[PDB]
């Protein structure tokens, strides 16, 4: 008070020195329940997959995709990305990406890197330099392989021009080198484009047949229809707590309510616009948002050249709520003050029909 | 130790360690194979003695130097010439049968003598 | 598999004057039996609505190619469910995206690719007197399929005017939000008058563009008319209506459960305002 009112003496009455307000805990967060996360059920553990020239383009757009179980997993042996963080890909949210599906050579996938060049790089499938996204292969020798070599799969070799990035063609033209025209065989100067691969069980490390996959990450003026999970905490209430449900976010007690929404209607207001009911988006249960107790604290106090005792009044703050008697009023908590029975003049009012003196071994009274 | 990288997965599964017998057929006779396709196994009836550390060494020495240039086409992963080939082989080996080696391995024991009759034997067995 | 309609009389088109309808939830947000002022694309009161009759005595069936500028308020005043589905797109070819939401009365198949539609697409079905039933009879609303963005096919189900479904469609911020109330009526008037509030059924984003529209209906080709691959064809009763939206401001009489039961357009009248 002494501070309040820039003077070291403090006359008789009531003052407002500050507001008294309550803090939330913990920071409860609430988001819909995660199901269908994606048909990841036939791209990363399928059974038969195509050449490097045969590369699937699935589009994932209309799926929650989550990151988290393939970069923790251990069954993978590169898990390298770029122009993205890898930890927060569940985090952000994405427009479409493209699943990609090819068995390539144990050495040859270092090549598939944006910026990097070769020759299968550049003649079955290559990366923009401006790529964003991250690059998965893990080892296969152990089913793609068979007794006396796999021949199933075939290559692009030679052609008169490379491909582009994010280009797939499937012309099979013969390569013609020298000025001598070629009539639909081989010969001089003449080559297939097509040419088998070869994988066998016994062979070492780098032509082992490694599947390796490409996820291209792109955000275009489309909706953000893919994302990745969220935390969705556990909530309580009969607590001031600041809330974070699916859209919006506040501060205040939650509680169980008693309304009916509609099956559509998620959100609650009221007049002059303001939030005070939202549901449950795991429970379908609505709760009536209440602000948390707040209020001016005003302390009563005698003049100073009489006594240094003061009272703390807190209004419209229950007592039970504000963390030497302590005496509840219409007005507020009045915390300091005796109640007694006896009814005296009014000398410093307070509200409510109480009011408070200095009178006694000495303290004061309401 | 030296330097030399390690082994694949099919070397310690593919290779014949162990002389079958008179169960089946086999040639002992130690060649060091190059399938050309990451494919590296040597084939020899190893046993218990020096000789045939020797030769197994030569062997793996034969077999690093046939690794060290698999990155290279078909017509490049073989020997500048007819003798370096087995030149790189045997230099470890002649390498190795130093006493200091074995018994710096646990062949040999600590306690050994340094005399000059042993190298003189050594240097005209040689 | 293109079939354009052959022997059909061309009758000018008809209005009506359509009463309060049109009215839906703006936003998801409860509110209490306290009033509220919005300023979003409604439909205006007492406003001309074209009149699309469909009938077979000369033969009627209209079905033209419909702009759309800000929102379309669709009506299915029908008795058999003859109405099957709607068309959304800009150019309905292979140059851009199409929106083609079909009900082939088994499931409701909501794609979005670039679609070739024909000139006047439609759907057939069949009566057979032996099975004493009806069945599907033809498909022929595209011919082929491009590249999609999304698909979504619903759970499997069998299927006086006593029957009536409001529509309201919409396209902003690339959402392709849909709204739908299904009341039952009994008379024989064209548009019942009465209050309906509509509540939103999916906001599918389609992301693309749509500027004109078209309904897709029901024929018949029963024993009663020839046979024929492009004449032979004949309706029941059924009727469709078209109002567009407007940018205005209502206000919205929320109950205390919180269903819409009365609103008033603040243009028409100066009470209103
Ligand atoms: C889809 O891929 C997952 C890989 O995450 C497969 O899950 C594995 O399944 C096998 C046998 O079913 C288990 O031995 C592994 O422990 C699983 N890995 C996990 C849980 O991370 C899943 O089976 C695949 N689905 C299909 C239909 O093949
Ligand atoms: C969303 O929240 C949880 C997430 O699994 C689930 O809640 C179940 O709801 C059903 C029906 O309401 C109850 O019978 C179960 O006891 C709840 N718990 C579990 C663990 O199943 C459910 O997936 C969703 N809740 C809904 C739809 O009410
Ligand atoms: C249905 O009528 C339309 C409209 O005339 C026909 O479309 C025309 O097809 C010819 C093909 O020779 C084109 O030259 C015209 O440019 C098209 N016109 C329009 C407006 O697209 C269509 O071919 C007819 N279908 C059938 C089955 O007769
Ligand atoms: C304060 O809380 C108590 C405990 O429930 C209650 O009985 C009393 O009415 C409350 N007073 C005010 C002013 O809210
Ligand atoms: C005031 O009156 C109440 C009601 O009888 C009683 O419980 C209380 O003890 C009284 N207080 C004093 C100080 O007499
Ligand atoms: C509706 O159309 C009729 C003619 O069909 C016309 O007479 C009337 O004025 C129109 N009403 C409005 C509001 O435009
Ligand atoms: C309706 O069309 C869908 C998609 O073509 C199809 O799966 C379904 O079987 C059809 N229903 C019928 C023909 O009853
Ligand atoms: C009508 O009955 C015939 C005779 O069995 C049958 O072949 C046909 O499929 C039926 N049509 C239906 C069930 O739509
Ligand atoms: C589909 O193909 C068209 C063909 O030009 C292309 O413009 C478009 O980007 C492709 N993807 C989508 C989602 O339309
Ligand atoms: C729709 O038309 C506007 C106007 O030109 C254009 O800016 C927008 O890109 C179009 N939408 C799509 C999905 O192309
Ligand atoms: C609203 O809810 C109450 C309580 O459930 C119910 O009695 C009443 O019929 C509902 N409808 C109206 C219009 O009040």
């Amino acid at each position: 008070t002494k501070c309040t009112l820039k003077s070291f003496t403090v006359e008789k009455g009531i003052y407002q020195t500050s507001n008294f307000r309550v803090q939330p805990t913990e920071s409860i967060v609430r988001f819909p329940n995660i199901t269908n996360l994606c048909p990841f059920g036939e791209v990363f553990n399928a059974t038969r997959f195509a050449s490097v020239y045969a590369w699937n383009r699935k589009r994932i757009s209309n799926c929650v995709a989550d990151y988290s179980v393939l970069y923790n997993s251990a069954s993978f042996s590169t898990f390298k990305c770029y122009g993205v963080s890898p930890t927060k890909l569940n985090d952000l949210c994405f427009t479409n990406v493209y699943a990609d599906s090819f068995v390539i050579r144990g050495d040859e996938v270092r090549q598939i890197a944006p910026g990097q060049t070769g020759k299968i790089a550049d003649y079955n499938y290559k990366l923009p330099d401006d790529f964003t996204g991250c690059v998965i292969a893990w080892n296969s020798n152990n089913l793609d392989s068979k007794v006396g070599g796999n021949y199933n799969y075939l290559y692009r070799l030679f052609r008169k021009s490379n491909l582009k990035p994010f280009e797939r063609d499937i012309s099979t033209e013969i390569y013609q080198a020298g000025s001598t025209p070629c009539n639909g065989v081989e010969g001089f100067n003449c080559y297939f484009p097509l040419q088998s691969y070869g994988f066998q069980p016994t062979n070492g490390v780098g032509y082992q047949p490694y599947r390796v996959v490409v996820l291209s990450f792109e955000l275009l003026h489309a909706p953000a229809t893919v994302c990745g999970p969220k935390k969705s905490t556990n909530l309580v209430k009969n607590k001031c707590v600041n809330f974070n449900f699916n859209g919006l976010t506040g501060t205040g007690v939650l509680t169980e309510s008693n309304k009916k929404f509609l099956p559509f209607q998620q959100f609650g207001r009221d007049i002059a616009d303001t939030t005070d009911a939202v549901r449950d988006p795991q429970t379908l249960e609505i709760l009536d948002i209440t602000p948390c107790s707040f209020g001016g604290v005003s302390v009563i106090t005698p003049g100073t050249n009489t006594s240094n005792q003061v009272a703390v009044l807190y209004q419209g703050v229950n007592c039970t709520e504000v963390p030497s008697n302590v005496f509840q009023t219409r007005a507020g908590c009045l915390i300091g003050a005796e109640h007694v029975n006896n009814s005296y003049e009014c000398d410093i009012p307070i509200g409510a029909g109480i009011c408070a003196s200095y009178q006694t071994s000495q303290s004061i009274i309401a | 130790s030296v330097g030399l990288p390690n082994m694949t997965q099919g070397f310690w599964e593919n290779s014949m360690l162990t002389d079958p017998g008179n169960v089946q057929k086999a040639v002992c006779h130690p060649t060091a194979w190059d399938l050309g396709k990451g494919d590296f196994r040597i084939l020899m009836c190893t046993k218990v003695t020096m000789d045939d550390f020797l030769t197994a060494h030569h062997e793996m020495g034969h077999i690093q130097y046939d690794m060290a240039y698999a990155a290279q086409p078909f017509l490049l992963r073989n020997g500048a010439n007819e003798g370096f080939h087995e030149a790189v082989g045997e230099i470890m080996s002649l390498s190795a049968a130093t006493p200091k080696h074995l018994k710096s391995i646990g062949l040999l024991s600590p306690d050994f003598q340094e005399d000059n009759e042993t190298e003189i034997n050594f240097l005209l067995k040689q | 598999q293109c079939v354009n309609l052959t022997t059909r009389t061309q009758l000018p088109p008809a209005y009506t004057n359509s009463f309060t309808r049109g009215v839906y939830y703006p936003d998801k947000v409860f509110r209490s039996s306290v009033l509220h002022s919005t300023q979003d694309l409604f439909l205006p009161f007492f406003s001309n609505v074209t009149w699309f009759h469909a009938i077979h005595v000369t033969k009627r069936f209209d079905n033209p190619v419909l702009p759309f500028n800000d929102g379309v308020y669709f009506a299915s005043t029908e008795k058999s469910n003859i109405i099957r589905g709607w068309i959304f797109g800009t150019t309905l070819d292979s140059k851009t995206q199409s929106l083609l939401i079909v009900n082939n009365a088994t499931n409701v198949v909501i794609k979005v690719c670039e679609f070739q539609f024909c000139n006047d697409p439609f759907l057939g079905v069949y009566y057979h007197k032996n099975n004493k039933s009806w069945m599907e009879s033809e498909f022929r609303v595209y011919s082929s399929a491009n590249n999609c963005t999304f698909e979504y096919v619903s759970q499997p189900f069998l299927m006086n005017f006593k029957n009536l479904r409001e529509f309201v469609f919409k396209n902003i911020d690339g959402y392709f939000k849909i709204y739908s109330k299904h009341t039952p009526i009994n008379l024989v008037r064209d548009l019942p008058q009465g209050f309906s509030a509509l509540e939103p059924l999916v906001d599918l984003p389609i992301g693309i563009n749509i500027t004109r529209f078209q309904t897709l209906l029901a024929l018949h080709r029963s024993y009663l008319t020839p046979g024929d691959s492009s004449s032979g064809w004949t309706a029941g009763a059924a009727a469709y209506y078209v109002g567009y939206l407007q940018p205005r401001t209502f206000l919205l009489k929320y109950n205390e459960n919180g269903t819409i039961t009365d609103a008033v357009d603040c243009a028409l009248d100066p009470l209103s305002e």
